[PDB]
C-alpha cells in the first residue's frame, strides 16, 4: 500500500476540474528531487530519450514515461534545484558538435572545449545516438593499424573497423 | 534472624508509598504481531527509543516512527500478545537501573532480578543508549590489569582502560580465561562485570557457581540472557551491561567488564533487521554491524581527573576512573578473516588469539603470538615486568617458525640448538593450570629465571617441578622481598642482585 | 460455534478472517472441516484487518475460501505420562498404530516455556550408561546433550535400543523417541526391531513421516520434547532421542521460507539460532528430574563451518563417533575411541583417577596407530621391547572396548552385561599398567569386566 | 541450616496471616478515600488468614 | 488496510469543501459513497480487473444524487488509481479533519454506575478547560471500572477508575 | 559454606514476602467489592473532576 | 515552520509549507529536549515533504516537533585561526579552549576545481621509510594511499610518514580523524602539543561513536579546510584517518533513504559519492594538496567493490598484507602489489628503475617456487634456483625497518635510511656481493653497514 504522486494540491486541481484543460502539453513541473534524478508532473508530450530543458541551462534525458510521470536524469550539477520548477521538453535528441576542427581539442561529453584554448570551429551537429550500417553496407577489413609493439603487432593483428578488447587488472 | 515483623513493616511502608491520584496518559492499540515484531496505532507523543508498556509487566522498544504506526519489538516472549491490546506510554527513554548496591546480584536486560535473592536497590537509572566520552575527556591508560595469567600479563599486558579481544573457536578456553581475569580482580580493587549473551543456561548457572566458590562473586554483576530468550533482549543486553559499567567509570573508580559472545549478539541483530527487511551486505549482516559493536564498545574508556570533576559536581578530586573491557569473539576454523571478526579487531586495542593446535597439544592457556598483539603497549604494565618481559614475544614466534623449518630438514648449527631448547623450555614454562592465579612476585621470578639462563641443565619434564619448588623456597624464606615486589613493582639493580642470589642459592643447593 | 473464515488458500498456506476483537493468539490452534476430516491449522502471524495467516497440519487441498474456522484458546495439545508407553503417534498426539485410543489422563500443549534459572540443578552429576566405551571415554553429564555423528548401517538403533533397555532397567527412567523426517520403512521396521526385544513397553514414540508437510515435521520434535517433560515432572531421569537434529533445522528452513521471511547465512532462516535454542535449553537437569538427549546429526557437504552444524555444536557437551573401520574389525560397538570425546573430561567435575585413565587409554592407543603404520610400512623387526610392550596393551585395550548387550543377544548369544563405572576404570588402569599381561587378548573381547576376563581365559 | 528454615518457615507464616489482615484493610483505605466499618468484612480477612 | 492512502483524498476534499463552504453538503456525498462500497453486490464488483472508466461509469450511474461537477470527479479520481475501498475510510478522516477545524472534540465517559446530570456537566466544563475545542460527552456504562469515571479523549485517556487504581498498587509491591 | 547459608537465608525472606503482598492486594480487592456500591462512587468523581 | 513527520533510525523526514522547502544540503534545526540537532537535507520528496539525516543523536525525537530552515549549508570556521584546534563536523570546538576566532566561514559543499586549473610535477618528496620510497615513490602535491585489513599497521606507518615529512615541510596540515578510534586521536594530540608542533596542524574529528551523518559529513568538513590553506597559495597536507567509514556511513544511511541495494549490499550511487569527494582534494595553479588516506578493506578482500574504486584516485597505493605481518615483518608491504605512477626511467633514474624492477622479478620468482617447495621440499630444487630462493629471503627481511614510532612495542632504535644507501644497498644483494651474510642479519636493520655489523654479532 504506497502513494504514487498524488499529493494534495493536484488532487484539489483535478477536483475543480477533473478532465483539466489542454494548456500546453509542452512544460511540466518538478515534483521530486534526488541523487541527480528528477520525477516530472506534465509533459504529455515528451518523447523517451528526449532532452528536457530546466532553468538556467542544463538539460535532462526523458527515461522513464509512466502513468503520470516522467523520470530524468540531470545531465550536470543537479544539486540547486528544486521542487516546482517549470520544465519544458525540447524537440531535441542530444546532439554534439563534430568536425575537423575538434582535433587537438579536449572537451567534456557535451562537446565544450574544457582546455581553456578557445571556442570550437566545429563543422555542425551530430545526433549521439545513431544506427550502425547494416550488413550490406559494411565491407572486409584487410588494411592494417600498425600498433608499434612487437608482440600486438606481430601475434594479435588489428585492422582497421576491427574491435579489439584490453582487458587485465588494476596497474 | 530472619524476623515477620520487618516485612510486615516494609509492606505498610510500599503502601503509604503509594499515591492514589492518577496522572493522564497517550495511549494506543496493537495493530499486527509477529517475530518479536509489534506495529502499533495511536501514540502520537511517542519518541523514538522510548519504552512501552504491554498489558502484563513487559514491555516494548519503539524502533520506526512510521507516518500512520509505530514498528516496536517486543522484550520478552511475545507469543501471548493480540491485536487491539492496549498500550500504554512512558515517556522514559530505554533505561536500567545501576549502583553499587548491584554486586553480587544476577539481573535481567530489563533490571529485573532473575535470582531468587528478592527485589533491588539501585542508585537510580542510567540510559541504556548514550554517547561515549569525546576526544578531549580522554586519559591515556597507565595502569595493570593483572589477571591470574602468565601468558597474557608478560606477553599482551592489559591496561585499565583498554579494550582487548578473546578470539578463538568453540571449546578452546575463552570463557575460562575471562573469568580467570574476573577471580584475580577479587582483591586488586576493581569492580568486575559478566554479560552473558546467548549462553546455555547450564553454563550460566555453574560459572556463577564457580565466581561464589572463590569468593569473587561479592565483587561482580552478572547479567543474563539466555539462548532461550527473544532476539531483542540478547541485541540489547550488552548495551545494558555497558551502561551499569560507566557509573563506576563516571564516579572515579575501576571497572572491568566481559562480553561473552559478541558474535552471537550479532547474529540477534540479523534477526531482528531481517524480520524488519533491511537489505543484507557481507555475510548477511547490515552494514550498521558495525555501528552496533562500535558504540558498544566506545563506552569502555579512562576519563581525565577534569571530566570526573565536571561529572561529578566537584565531588571527587582528582581521581581518574575507567572501564576495561575484554570481549569475546567465537571463530569458525581458527578463521580470522572473517567479517566479525575483523570488524571487532578494528575496533579493540589488541587481540588474544586462542589456536586449537596448540590447546589439543597441551600447551594451556594456548595463546599465539605473533597474531595476538596489544596495540597500547607496555604502559600498561609494571617495571620489573617491562624489564624481565621485553622481547620474549617475538623470541617465540620466531621459535615456532623455525621449529617450523626444523621439522622439514636437517640443518642443526649449534645456536638453532640452543634457540630450540630455549624456546621449548619457555613454551613448557608458560603453561598454566585453571582457576591458578599468581603474583607478579611469582611471575618476575618465573620470567628471572627462564631469561637469566638457570633453566640451563634443567629436564623439560623438570621445568614444572623446578617451578614449584622455587615458588615454595621463596614463599618460605625469603619472604619479605615477595611482599616488596608486589607493593611496589620496581626493578632496581639491589632487588635483581637479590633475585640473583635467591636463583643462585636455589639452583645450588636445592632440588626439584 | 466457529467464528473465523478462511480468506485465502496458498498452498500449505492458509490465511483466515476473524472479528476484530477475537483474533486468536500466535501459537493458537485452530480446527476446520476440511470435506469429512478435521484439518489442524497453526497460527503464525497476526495481520492487519483481523486476519491470521495459518499453516495446514496436513494436506490443504480442498478449501474453499469462506470455510468456517473454530477457534480452539490452546495451542495443540497432545496426551503426556504413563499411557503413551509403547503407543506410536502423529504429530498431533493421535494414535498412528491400530491399537486404538489413548487412555488420555492429561492432555498437555507442545508449545511451553523453558526452565527458569532458580530451577535448575545445583550439581553436574553424571550418568552411568553402563557401555564401557561411552562411560569410560565419553561420559554424558546428567541432562546433557549428546551427538552421535555415525550413518546407517554400523549400529546407532542398537546402541539406541541398549540406552533405552538400560535407563530402564538398571535405573527407573522411561524414554521417548521422536522420529523427525523418517523414511516410513525404517518407522516400521524399528517399531518391528524394538517390539521384538521387549524394549518397547518403556518407550513412547512420536513419528514424523517425510510425506508429511513442513509444519508437521517441524512441530514433531516438540511433541516429543513435552512428552519427556512429563517424565520429568514426575521425579524421573529420561532420554530423548532426536532421529535427526538436520532435519528440524530445515523443517524451520522449510516454514520460514513458505512465510516470506528475509533468508540468512547460507540461506537459512534468520531465526535459526533462536528456534535451536528453543529446542535445546528446555532439555536440562532440574531440581526434581532431568532429560538427557542423544540427537543423531548430518553435518552438509562434510562442513563443520556450515551454520547448521556451527549452531548445533554449541549445544553439545558428548560427541560420539561411529566407525566403518571399527566395525570391519568385528568389535562392537563401533565407536571410535580417538574421535568421540566429552567436555565432561575434566579432573574438576569426574575426577583424576577417571581423568588420567582416559587419557592414558587415549594415549596408549594413538601411539599404536603410529607403531602400526612403522609396521606396516617395515614389519615388526623394527619395534624395540617397549614398542612391543605398547603394542601388546593396544591390543589388550581394543579388545575390552567391546561388550555383549541385552539386545544383542540375538546374533552372540551370549548374555547382555551392563558394566559399572568402576569397573571399566580398573580394567583399563589394570590394563595400561602392566598387569594381565601374563593373559592373551582374546580373554578380553566380549566378555564384559575385567574379574570375566581373567575367568573367560583360564579354559580359552 | 536447611532443617532450621523449616522451622522458621511455619513459624513466621503463621504471624504473616495475622498481620495480612491488617496490610489488607489499610490498603484497602489507601485505594478508596472513604474508610470501611468492617460489618461484613471479618469473614472475609478470616479466608485470608486462613489461606497463608 | 486503506489508513494511509485515505489521507491526500480527504485533506484535498476538504479544502474544497471549505473553499466552497458547503462542508455539510460534502459529508452527505461522501458518506453515500461510502455506504454503496458496502453493498454484497457492489464490493464483488469493486474487486474485478475492469478498466476504470467503465467500473468508474457503472458507479456514477448507481450514485444518483451527487454532484457531476465536483463529487462525481473525486469518484472519477480514486477509480483511477483503483481505490474506491478507500471511501469508508476517507469518510472518517475527513469527518476528524471537520472536527478540528470546527474546534470541536468528541469523548467518551465510562463508569460502572450511570452518570448524574450534574458529573456530566461538571466534566464538560473541566474537559473544556483541558482541551481548546467544546467538548460531546459520550455516556458508556460498563462494569469494569468497579467504581469511578474513566476519561477516554480518544489516544489522550485520565483514568479515575477504583481497579486501575488497584491494579497499579499490586504492581508497586 | 557459609555464603551458600546466607544465600538461602534471603531466598527464604523473598519467597514468603511474595506470597503476603499478593494475598494483601487480594484482600483489598475483596474488602472494596462488597462495600463500594453506593455513594461513596460519588465521593470519587467528584475529587476527580475537581483534580481533572 | 516544520514539522517533523517521520523517524526512521538517523534519517528524519521533515513537512514544510509548500512555498518555503528548503533546498537541497541547506542545514535545519531542531531543539531535542534541551540539546539542538542540526538536520542535513538529502532529498526533496513530493509535496514539501523534505527527508534529512541528523547531525547527531536520533533518540528523543517525537514527531510533530517545530524545525527551523536556517537558509545556508553546514558552514565551517576556516583559515589561521582554525590551526592547533580540534572540532566538530559542524565547526564547533571539540577542545576546551574557547571560541575559534574565525574571520570567515565556508559551505563543505563545493565544486570541484576545473581542469585548466590542475598542475603536475614529478619532484620526488623523500620518506624516510625505506620500502615506500625504493618501489613506490611519492611526488609532493600527489594522492598516497595505505591499503590494509584490520590490524595491519596503516596507521602507524602514517604515524612514522608524519614524523618523516614534518622533517622537510615547513607549511600547514590539517588532519581529518574519520569513523576511527577516539584514543588514537586523543594519543595524537597529546603527542603534537609535547612536541610543539601543534601550533601548525589544524583537527577535525568525527570518530566511530558517532551517529551516522556526522560521520558521512565529517570527511568534507576536513577538505573545506584543506582548500582554505591551498587556495592562500600555500602547500599543506592532509591527512585522513580513514576514508573507508566514509563510504560505510553512507551504505548505513542508504537503504533508509529509500534506494534499492547494489552488487553487496552498497548504495546504487557509490562510485559517484567516492569520485565527487575525491576530485576536489588535488594541486590547482596556485597552491597544493599533498594527502596520504588510509583504506580500510573488509574482510581482507582486495576484490571489494570500495577499496576496487578507491585504487583508481591515488598516485601510489601501498598494500599491506596480515601474511607478511604475521611473519613478524614490519612494515608489512607486499612489495609485489605496492606501485606508483612515479616509478618510470625519466622520474628516479635508471638506477632507481633497475633495482626496483630487479626485486620485483625476484620476489616474483620466489612465488612461483613455493608451491614446489610446499609438495617436495628444497632439495628438489635447481641449483640455482636455490640461489633465487636465497636471494629473495633476503631481500624480502632486509624490507623490515625499525620505526621510531614502534619503539613502543619493539624496544629496539628507530633508524632513517636516505634514498642513495637502500638503492645500493639492494642492487649489491641482488648482485650477490652480500650473499655470505645469513638470513637474520637482515633482520630489523637500517642500513647494509648495520646488516655485516649484526652478523659479525651472529
Ligand atoms: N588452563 C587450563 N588448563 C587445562 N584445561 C583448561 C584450562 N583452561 C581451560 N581449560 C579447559 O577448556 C575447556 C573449555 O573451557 P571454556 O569453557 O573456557 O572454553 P570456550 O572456548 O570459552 O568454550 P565455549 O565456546 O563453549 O564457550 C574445559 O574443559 C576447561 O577445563
Ligand atoms: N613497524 C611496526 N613494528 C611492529 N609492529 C607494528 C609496526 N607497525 C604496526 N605494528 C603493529 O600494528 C598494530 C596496530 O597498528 P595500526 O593502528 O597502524 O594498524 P591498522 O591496520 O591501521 O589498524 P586499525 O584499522 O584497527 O586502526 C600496532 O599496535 C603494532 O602491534
Ligand atoms: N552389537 C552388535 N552385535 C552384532 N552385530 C552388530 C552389532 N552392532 C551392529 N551389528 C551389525 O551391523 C549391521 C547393521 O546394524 P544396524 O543395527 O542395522 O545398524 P544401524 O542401526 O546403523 O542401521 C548388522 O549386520 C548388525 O548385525
Ligand atoms: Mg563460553
Ligand atoms: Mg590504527
Amino acid at each position: 500500500q504506497l502513494n504514487s504522486t498524488e499529493i494534495s494540491e493536484l488532487i484539489k486541481q483535478r477536483i475543480a476540474q477533473f478532465n483539466v484543460v489542454s494548456e500546453a502539453h509542452n512544460e511540466g513541473t518538478i515534483v521530486s528531487v534526488s541523487d541527480g534524478v528528477i520525477r516530472i508532473h506534465g509533459l504529455a508530450d515528451a518523447m523517451q530519450g528526449e532532452m528536457i530543458s530546466l532553468p538556467g541551462n542544463r538539460y535532462a534525458i526523458a527515461l522513464n514515461l509512466e502513468r503520470d510521470s516522467v523520470g530524468a536524469v540531470v545531465m550536470g550539477p543537479y544539486a540547486d534545484l528544486a521542487e516546482g520548477m517549470k520544465v519544458k521538453a525540447t524537440g531535441r535528441i542530444l546532439e554534439v558538435p563534430v568536425g575537423r576542427g575538434l582535433l587537438g581539442r579536449v572537451v567534456n561529453t557535451l562537446g565544450a572545449p574544457i582546455d581553456g584554448k578557445g571556442p570550437l570551429d566545429h563543422d555542425g551537429f551530430s545526433a549521439v545516438e545513431a544506427i550502425a550500417p547494416g550488413v550490406i553496407e559494411r565491407q572486409s577489413v584487410d588494411q592494417p593499424v600498425q600498433t608499434g609493439y612487437k608482440a600486438v603487432d606481430s601475434m594479435i593483428p588489428i585492422g582497421r573497423g576491427q574491435r579489439e578488447l584490453i582487458i587485465g587488472d588494476r596497474q | 534472624q530472619l524476623n515477620s515483623t520487618e516485612i510486615s513493616e516494609l509492606i505498610k511502608q510500599r503502601i503509604a508509598q503509594f499515591n492514589v491520584v492518577s496522572e493522564a496518559h497517550n495511549e494506543g492499540t496493537i495493530v499486527s504481531v509477529s517475530d518479536g515484531v509489534i506495529r502499533i496505532h495511536g501514540l502520537a507523543d511517542a519518541m523514538q527509543g522510548e519504552m512501552i508498556s504491554l498489558p502484563g509487566n513487559r514491555y516494548a522498544i519503539a524502533l520506526n516512527l512510521e507516518r500512520d504506526s509505530v514498528g516496536a519489538v517486543v522484550m520478552g516472549p511475545y507469543a501471548d500478545l493480540a491485536e487491539g491490546m492496549k498500550v500504554k506510554a512512558t515517556g522514559r527513554i530505554l533505561e536500567v537501573p545501576v549502583g553499587r548496591g548491584l554486586l553480587g546480584r544476577v539481573v535481567n536486560t530489563l533490571g529485573a532480578p532473575i535470582d531468587g535473592k528478592g527485589p533491588l536497590d539501585h542508585d537510580g537509572f542510567s540510559a541504556v543508549e548514550a554517547i561515549a566520552p569525546g576526544v578531549i575527556e580522554r586519559q591515556s591508560v597507565d595502569q595493570p590489569v593483572q589477571t591470574g595469567y602468565k601468558a597474557v600479563d608478560s606477553m599482551i599486558p592489559i591496561g585499565r582502560g583498554q579494550r582487548e579481544l578473546i578470539i578463538g573457536d568453540r571449546q578452546t578456553g575463552k570463557t575460562a580465561l575471562a573469568i580467570d581475569a574476573i577471580i584475580n580482580q577479587r582483591d586488586s580493587g576493581i569492580k568486575a562485570i559478566y554479560v552473558a549473551i546467548g549462553q546455555k543456561a547450564s553454563t550460566i548457572s555453574n560459572v556463577v557457581r564457580k565466581l561464589e566458590e572463590h569468593g569473587a562473586l561479592a565483587n561482580t554483576i552478572v547479567v543474563v540472557a539466555t539462548a532461550s530468550e527473544s532476539a531483542a533482549l540478547q541485541y540489547l543486553a550488552p548495551y545494558a551491561g555497558a551502561a551499569m559499567g560507566e557509573y563506576f567509570r563516571d564516579r572515579g573508580e575501576d571497572a572491568l567488564i566481559i562480553y561473552d559472545d559478541l558474535s552471537k549478539q550479532a547474529v540477534a541483530y540479523r534477526q531482528i533487521s531481517l524480520l524488519l527487511r533491511r537489505p543484507p551486505g557481507r555475510e548477511a549482516f547490515p552494514g550498521d554491524v558495525f555501528y552496533l559493536h562500535s558504540r558498544l564498545l566506545e563506552r569502555a574508556a579512562r576519563v581525565n581527573a577534569e571530566y570526573v570533576e565536571a561529572f561529578t559536581k566537584g565531588e571527587v578530586k582528582g581521581k581518574t576512573g575507567s572501564l576495561t573491557a575484554l570481549p569475546i569473539i567465537e571463530t569458525q576454523a581458527g578463521d580470522v578473516s572473517a567479517f566479525v571478526p575483523t570488524n571487532v579487531i578494528s575496533i579493540t586495542d589488541g587481540q588474544i588469539f586462542l589456536e586449537t593446535n596448540l590447546f589439543n597439544a597441551g600447551i594451556r592457556p594456548a595463546v599465539n603470538p605473533g597474531i595476538s598483539v596489544s596495540r597500547v603497549g607496555g604502559a600498561a604494565q609494571t617495571k620489573i615486568m617491562k624489564k624481565l618481559s621485553g622481547g620474549i614475544r617475538t623470541a617465540l614466534a620466531q621459535y615456532r617458525e623455525l621449529a617450523a623449518f626444523s621439522q622439514a630438514a636437517s640443518d642443526l648449527d649449534d645456536a638453532t640448538r640452543k634457540q630450540l631448547d630455549h624456546g621449548q623450555k619457555v613454551t613448557e614454562l608458560l603453561k598454566q593450570k585453571q582457576y591458578a592465579p599468581m603474583s607478579v612476585a611469582q611471575q618476575s621470578l618465573v620470567l628471572f629465571a627462564a631469561e637469566r639462563g638457570y633453566l640451563a641443565d634443567v629436564e623439560l619434564s623438570k621445568i614444572g617441578s623446578f617451578e614449584a619448588a622455587l615458588l615454595a623456597y621463596v614463599d618460605r624464606d625469603h619472604a619479605p622481598l615477595m611482599q616488596e615486589i608486589n607493593q611496589t613493582g620496581g626493578y632496581n639493580d639491589e632487588i635483581e642482585g637479590k633475585l640473583k642470589g635467591i636463583l643462585d642459592s636455589f639452583k645450588a643447593t636445592q632440588s626439584w | 460455534m466457529a467464528t473465523g473464515k478462511i480468506v485465502q488458500v496458498i498452498g500449505a498456506v492458509v490465511d483466515v478472517e476473524f472479528p476484530q476483537d477475537a483474533v486468536p493468539r500466535v501459537y493458537d490452534a485452530l480446527e476446520v472441516q476440511n470435506g469429512n476430516e478435521r484439518l489442524v491449522l497453526e497460527v503464525q502471524q497476526q495481520l492487519g484487518g483481523g486476519i491470521v495467516r495459518t499453516i495446514a497440519m496436513g494436506s490443504s487441498d480442498g478449501l474453499r475460501r469462506g470455510l468456517d474456522v473454530k477457534d480452539l484458546e490452546h495451542p495443540i495439545e497432545v496426551p503426556v505420562g504413563k499411557a503413551t508407553l509403547g503407543r506410536i503417534m502423529n504429530v498431533l498426539g493421535e494414535p498412528v498404530d491400530m491399537k486404538g485410543e489413548i487412555g488420555e489422563e492429561e492432555r498437555w500443549a507442545i508449545h511451553r516455556a523453558a526452565p527458569s534459572y532458580e530451577e535448575l540443578s545445583n550439581s553436574q552429576e553424571l550418568l552411568e550408561t553402563g557401555i564401557k566405551v561411552i562411560d569410560l571415554m565419553a561420559p554424558f553429564a546428567k541432562g546433557g546433550k549428546v551427538g552421535l555423528f555415525g550413518g546407517a548401517g554400523v549400529g546407532k538403533t542398537v546402541n539406541m535400543m541398549e540406552l533405552i533397555r538400560n535407563i530402564a532397567i538398571e535405573h527407573s527412567g522411561y524414554s521417548v523417541f521422536a522420529g523427525v523426517g523418517e523414511r516410513t520403512r525404517e518407522g516400521n521396521d524399528f517399531y518391528h526391531e524394538m517390539t521384538d526385544s521387549n524394549v518397547i513397553d518403556k518407550v513412547s514414540l512420536v513419528y514424523g513421516q517425510m510425506n508429511e508437510p513442513p509444519g508437521n515435521r517441524l512441530r514433531v520434535a516438540l511433541t516429543g520434547l513435552t512428552m519427556a517433560e512429563k517424565f520429568r515432572d514426575e521425579g524421573r531421569d529420561v532420554l530423548l532421542f532426536v532421529d535427526n537434529i538436520y532435519r528440524y533445522t530445515l523443517a524451520g528452513t522449510e516454514v520460514s521460507a513458505l512465510l516470506g521471511r528475509m533468508p540468512s547465512a547460507v540461506g537459512y532462516q534468520p531465526t535459526l539460532a533462536e528456534e535451536m535454542g528453543v529446542l535445546q535449553e528446555r532439555i536440562t537437569s532440574t531440581k526434581t528430574g532431568s532429560i538427557t538427549s542423544v540427537q543423531a546429526v548430518y553435518v552438509p557437504a562434510d562442513d563443520l563451518t556450515d551454520p547448521s552444524p556451527a549452531t548445533t555444536f554449541a549445544h553439545l557437551d558428548a560427541t560420539v563417533v561411529l566407525s566403518r573401520q571399527i566395525a570391519s574389525l568385528g568389535i562392537y560397538p563401533a565407536v571410535d575411541p580417538l574421535d568421540s570425546t566429552s567436555r565432561q573430561l575434566d579432573p574438576l567435575v569426574v575426577g583424576q583417577e577417571h581423568y588420567d585413565t582416559a587419557r592414558g587409554v587415549q594415549s596408549i592407543l594413538q601411539r599404536y596407530q603410529e607403531l602400526k603404520d612403522i609396521i606396516a610400512i617395515l614389519g615388526m623387526d623394527e619395534l624395540s621391547e617397549e614398542d612391543k610392550l605398547v603394542v601388546a596393551r593396544a591390543r589388550k585395550i581394543q579388545r575390552f572396548l567391546s561388550q555383549p548387550f541385552f539386545v544383542a543377544e540375538v546374533f552372540t548369544g551370549s548374555p547382555g552385561k551392563y558394566v559399572s563405572l568402576k569397573d571399566t576404570i580398573r580394567g583399563f588402569k589394570g590394563i595400561m599398567e602392566g598387569e594381565y599381561d601374563h593373559l592373551p587378548e582374546q580373554a578380553f573381547y566380549m566378555v564384559g569386566s575385567i574379574e570375566e576376563a581373567v575367568e573367560k581365559a583360564k579354559k580359552l | 541450616a536447611q532443617a532450621e528454615i523449616e522451622a522458621e518457615r511455619k513459624r513466621a507464616r503463621e504471624e504473616l496471616r495475622k498481620q495480612v489482615a491488617i496490610l489488607a484493610v489499610a490498603g484497602a483505605e489507601k485505594i478508596i478515600e472513604r474508610s470501611v466499618d468492617e460489618a461484613a468484612n471479618s469473614d472475609i480477612v478470616d479466608k485470608l488468614v486462613a489461606e497463608l | 488496510e486503506f489508513i494511509t492512502v485515505a489521507r491526500p483524498y480527504a485533506k484535498a476534499a476538504f479544502d474544497f469543501a471549505v473553499e466552497h463552504q458547503s462542508v455539510e453538503r460534502w459529508q452527505d456525498m461522501l458518506a453515500f459513497a461510502a455506504e454503496v462500497t458496502k453493498n454484497e453486490q457492489m464490493a464483488e464488483l469493486l474487486s474485478g480487473a475492469l478498466a476504470p472508466e467503465t467500473l468508474a461509469e457503472s458507479f456514477i450511474a448507481v450514485a444518483g444524487e451527487q454532484l457531476d461537477e465536483n463529487g462525481q470527479n473525486l469518484i472519477r479520481v480514486m477509480a483511477e488509481n483503483g481505490r474506491l475501498n478507500a471511501l469508508p475510510d476517507v469518510l472518517e478522516q475527513f469527518i476528524h479533519l471537520r472536527a478540528v477545524s470546527e474546534a470541536t472534540a468528541e469523548v467518551d465517559v465510562i463508569s460502572a454506575a450511570a452518570l448524574s446530570e450534574q458529573q456530566l456537566a461538571k466534566i464538560s466544563a473541566a474537559m473544556e478547560k483541558r482541551l481548546s475545542r467544546k467538548v460531546k460527552l459520550n455516556a458508556k456504562i460498563d462494569k469494569s471500572v468497579m467504581a469511578g469515571v474513566i476519561i477516554r479523549a480518544g489516544d489522550m485517556v485520565i483514568d479515575g477508575s477504583v481497579r486501575g487504581r488497584l491494579e497499579r498498587l499490586a504492581d508497586v509491591l
